[PDB]
């Protein structure tokens, strides 16, 4: 993943989905954030009340899918 | 019945490829009679097993091989789809009829206590003691 | 431990064999060993048996429980599974780990 | 290929620098790509050719490569990179070699991944059957072996007058024999696990003993000298006798 | 305390048939399969024991027990185990 799933989807933009974010980032993750023109990527946490440091708040946006009890009474 | 002629050289041939192709060492003919009586029916099988591996093969190379097709090569090839060695088989000598099942056989295990009864270690000077083919000259 | 079971088979007069199980060990080694055990009738510990698959466990499991009702009748000859040649045993054996 | 300054200024520069530019910048990736082609397919017809061989203890040689990790390796991050290239959109006049290369790579693979499983087989088989007494006592897959050995020897010697890995990969009668070969030797092995169980029937107490040294104990060829240093793994506390 | 008689005592009166029995380990995995796909084929029951250990198999059970390899009616399975943490909840989510 760190050599060919970056160049595939950097050259060929297959959007690299990354589904274990445990406040530990391997160092080449970062420059690769910030070169194909059709390339996207979508990265996501798994366990809840995160610790991310100030500056990985800087670069991404941060979303809460906390879902709760108060809408769980919707669905019900 | 084409294919397993050629891998049967490698299947038994390969084990006796000095036996179908052996020489006696010379010492020569020496005093004992046995020994000479020995000596021809080594030399008798020896010269026919020659012969009938010579079949073998230029049938081998008649198949799979660069060679024109001759009046041998379809009697040959009847017989080995009959199954049975032809009459150039039967007129050398006089083993089983079935001449392809376990016919190779009972002249395998011929041809391989012929060499124990040449070269045993202990048939070296001829003393040895349903392989023979002529008791009686024995 | 090891050395009171050893002293018990010294006292006793036996030959002891003490193995070391570990993680890498499969059942056929600890089958060639229970068969020289019953068969010759020394003594055996297995030192750090827990250190082993739980696999080779259950396998032990069926192993010397054969073994173990074998040796309860008092039969002379017996069978041992896995394995198609039947088997003889001498009393004065024993299992520890 | 022949004009002048003048002429490709009368090919207007700005208005046709779009085009000239998309040629200009895809010229430059294509002499990246040309260069990333070229080098590697220099080294690749210049690969390293060293091998160890196991010994000259008969008329033949058996090699194997223990750079083959390296092979291997290199063909693999080899193959990347003709992938990335003919994957990315500027890569026009490759196809052509670019294919044939790899098609050479991955056969050779598959090839060399048999052949070196089927030696670390035999190379295991050999010392059982250099033995007298087990090949007297087993003579069928003793001779069965023999037959592995001349077929082989055969193979080693095609390799040997190859010279080149690659093309004695590109063999093709090499793949039929491989599988077949492996198969026997599984028939082998079955045959030899009923001698096993016959072997440790006799005289209980070489349940404590591997494979090897009981081979060795049982190879005495003399009263005193063979056994007078097994005598501690064999009982308690006897050394001499 | 232990329910296998009772399991079995059922499995005599409304079944017709014992069940079967695998202890899980060594030489069980494929030992344990064969059998399950006779209990597939046929509709018989399964007694797996001592799943707290060799839990190696219990990830692959979770495949097995699929709507997509389809299952002869009147195949019930039986689990037992103890407790031994770093035990996946593959089955944990979807059992009784």
């Amino acid at each position: 993943f760190k050599d060919m799933f970056l160049k595939y989807c950097m050259e060929s933009g297959l959007t690299l989905i990354v589904e274990n974010i445990e406040n530990e980032v391997d160092p080449m993750m970062d420059p690769v954030l910030e070169l194909s023109k059709e390339f996207k990527l979508f990265m996501t946490c798994r366990l809840a009340n995160p610790s991310f440091s100030p500056e990985l708040s800087a670069k991404t946006t941060i979303i809460d899918f906390t879902v709760t009890q108060s809408g769980l009474e919707q669905q019900l | 019945s084409n294919e397993m002629a050629s891998d049967l050289i490698k299947q038994l041939l390969e084990d006796s490829e000095l036996k179908n192709k052996i020489f006696n060492m010379e010492d020569a003919e020496n005093k004992g009679p046995y020994q000479n009586v020995f000596l021809q029916e080594i030399e008798y099988m020896n010269a026919l097993l020659s012969e009938i591996v010579k079949d073998l093969e230029e049938i081998g190379q008649g198949l799979s091989g660069l060679l024109t097709v001759s009046e041998n090569m379809e009697m040959i090839i009847e017989s080995i789809a009959l199954s049975r060695v032809p009459a150039s088989w039967q007129k050398l000598a006089y083993p089983s009829k079935r001449g392809l099942q376990s016919w190779l056989a009972n002249l395998f295990q011929r041809i391989e206590q012929l060499n124990i009864f040449r070269d045993d270690p202990y048939s070296i000077p001829r003393v040895v003691m349903s392989r023979f083919f002529n008791p009686q000259s024995f | 431990k090891t050395e009171t079971v050893k002293d018990l088979g010294r006292t006793l007069g036996v030959f002891v064999v003490v193995t070391n199980c570990s993680d890498q060990h499969r059942y056929r080694d600890m089958a060639k060993i229970f068969k020289g055990l019953v068969q010759s009738g020394l003594w055996g510990c297995f030192d750090e048996f827990n250190r082993i698959d739980l696999e080779v466990l259950s396998v032990v499991a069926m192993q010397v429980e054969s073994i173990t009702t074998a040796r309860k009748q008092h039969m002379k000859k017996f069978m041992f599974p896995e394995e198609e040649i039947e088997i003889e045993l001498i009393p004065t054996v024993s299992y520890f780990i | 290929d022949q004009f002048y300054i003048e002429e490709i200024m009368g090919a207007k520069l700005l208005d046709f620098r779009e085009d000239i530019e998309d040629i200009t910048e895809s010229a430059d990736k294509q002499l990246k790509i040309r260069t990333g082609l070229d080098e590697i397919n220099l080294y690749w017809n210049d690969m390293q050719f060293q091998f160890g061989i196991w010994g000259k203890r008969d008329v033949p040689c058996m090699l194997n490569g223990l750079i083959v990790g390296t092979i291997l390796e290199r063909l693999e991050e080899d193959q990347l990179q003709l992938s990335t290239f003919n994957s990315q959109r500027h890569v026009t006049p490759f196809k052509a070699e670019v294919e044939n290369l790899i098609r050479t790579f991955s056969d050779v693979n598959d090839t060399l991944d048999m052949w070196v499983k089927v030696q670390k087989l035999w190379t295991s088989l050999e010392p059982v059957f250099t033995g007298g007494d087990i090949a007297r006592q087993m003579p069928l897959q003793a001779k069965q072996f023999q037959g592995i050995d001349k077929n082989w020897m055969k193979i080693m010697e095609k390799a040997v007058e190859t010279k080149k890995v690659i093309p004695c990969c590109q063999n093709d009668m090499l793949k039929d024999f491989l599988p077949d070969l492996n198969r026997k030797l599984e028939d082998c092995q079955k045959m030899l696990e009923a001698y096993l169980e016959g072997k440790r029937k006799k005289f209980p107490r070489f349940y404590f003993v591997s494979n090897p040294t009981l081979l060795k104990i049982l190879s005495q060829g003399s009263e005193p000298t063979s056994i007078q240093e097994d005598f501690e793994k064999l009982f308690d506390a006897i050394t001499k006798v | 305390a232990d329910p296998t008689s009772s399991i079995d005592e059922l499995a005599k009166k409304k079944k017709k048939f014992p069940c079967e029995k695998v202890s899980m380990g060594e030489g069980q995995e494929r030992v344990a399969r064969q059998v399950i796909m006779k209990g597939f084929v046929e509709g018989g029951w399964v007694i797996l024991q001592n799943c707290h250990l060799g839990l190696k198999f219990m990830e692959e059970i979770e495949t097995l027990v699929s709507p997509i390899n389809q299952i002869h009616e009147d195949f019930r399975l039986w689990i037992t185990c103890e407790q031994h943490p770093k035990f996946p909840l593959g089955l944990l989510q979807k059992t009784l």
